């Protein structure tokens, strides 16, 4: 929903989008 | 062939978790030459797979024992089975490299 | 901790057969290094485990190819999905050592 | 139940005794 895109954590399709 | 898998698959079964992996005994005892062991090795479930990044490292952060039954033959002597605990690794994660 | 593991399984179990393993892929292609892969991983059925014999090994008798989906990613540039394929074990065995 | 123990075949009980 904002930022919350942990390096050591699951990279969902967002996270992925903006790697 | 079955196919192309499919991505979303690949990652999830792929990310570092705990795994079924057999483990050589005589990789974690290296005092026992002399005792031939009935299996040589064991199933344990450890981690394996690989990080999200490449400056990352797929490691255990918890762990535990596993008593297992093995059979120790000599040669010119006899056999015998024998009570063996093993380390397993409970929980695992992704941590920026070392060495 | 459970308990002591049956020895029947413990061979059962351990014995040289197909199981889920993960490749990493720069093992495979060594080629392919300015191109980073997401999952750089991937889960392929290989044989592991240990023989009923020292002089043995655990090698697979026959083979396979799997499609995969990657996506391979470059410094400063974009990210693309491709198609990947990868060589399985469809039958494993044990066998003397040669080298 | 005679001496059919191949050294990489399932060794059971009877292979295992007289290894």
């Amino acid at each position: 929903g904002g930022n919350e895109c942990d390096i050591a954590r699951m990279w969902e399709w967002e996270c992925f989008e903006r790697l | 062939h079955h196919e192309v898998v499919k991505f979303m698959d690949v990652y999830q079964r792929s990310y570092c978790h705990p795994i079924e992996t057999l483990v050589d005994i005589f990789q974690e005892y290296p005092d026992e030459i002399e005792y031939i062991f009935k299996p040589s090795c064991v199933p344990l479930m450890r981690c394996g797979g690989c990080c999200n990044d490449e400056g990352l490292e797929c490691v255990p952060t918890e762990e535990s024992n596993i008593t297992m039954q093995i059979m120790r033959i000599k040669p010119h002597q006899g056999q015998h089975i024998g009570e063996m605990s093993f380390l397993q690794h409970n929980k695992c994660e992704c941590r920026p490299k070392k060495d």
